Formats: C-alpha cells, sequence, structure tokens
C-alpha cells in the first residue's frame, strides 16, 4: 500500500459487486458502517464507488 | 359581460384554499433533519434502532 499522505484513490463502476462474500469473512478486525447496514449491502445498486 | 375584476371575493377565497392545500402538499417533501425525505428509502437502507 501507500502512506497516509499519498493515499491511493480509485474508482469502481460498471461491475457486479458481491458484499456477502466480503462480509462473511472473519479476517477483518473491525468493520463498522454508517448510513447502510452491512447485511443489506446486497440489495442496493449504486452510481459510483 | 365586458368589465372584469368584479368578482374579487370569490376568486380570493378559491385562491386562499388552493394555496393552503398546495403548501400543505409541498411540505411533505422537506427533510426535517433526517437523511431522506422519502420513507421507503429510509426503511430500506437503515437498521431499526
Amino acid at each position: 500500500f501507500a502512506s497516509v499522505y499519498a493515499w491511493n484513490r480509485k474508482r469502481i463502476s460498471n461491475c457486479v459487486a458481491d458484499y456477502s462474500v466480503l462480509y462473511n469473512s472473519a479476517s477483518f478486525s473491525t468493520f463498522k458502517c454508517y448510513g447502510v447496514s452491512p447485511t443489506k449491502l446486497n440489495d442496493l445498486c449504486f452510481t459510483n464507488v | 359581460s365586458s368589465t372584469a375584476s368584479a368578482l374579487g371575493k370569490l376568486q380570493d377565497v378559491v385562491n386562499q384554499n388552493a394555496q393552503a392545500l398546495n403548501t400543505l402538499v409541498k411540505q411533505l417533501s422537506s427533510n426535517f433533519g433526517a437523511i431522506s425525505s422519502v420513507l421507503n428509502d429510509i426503511l430500506s437502507r437503515l437498521d431499526p434502532p
């Protein structure tokens, strides 16, 4: 990865994102989300990420 | 038949009623400090607490 003063920013669009497979993994120490419930991340279609 | 503006009272009453109803309907679309003005979105995006 990069440093904190040169953080990489990338765009995600025109793709089929699967969040259930990302969420169910226990390798993530902390996963806290604001404004959207993670369980309901699979029924929402967005504009840009 | 010719001269207009002789029926100000009735038109004024109708205008008052229509304007009150219109502003009542328009008040529905305000945000009131929440995150969205439509209830179907907020129910389908957040968690009950």
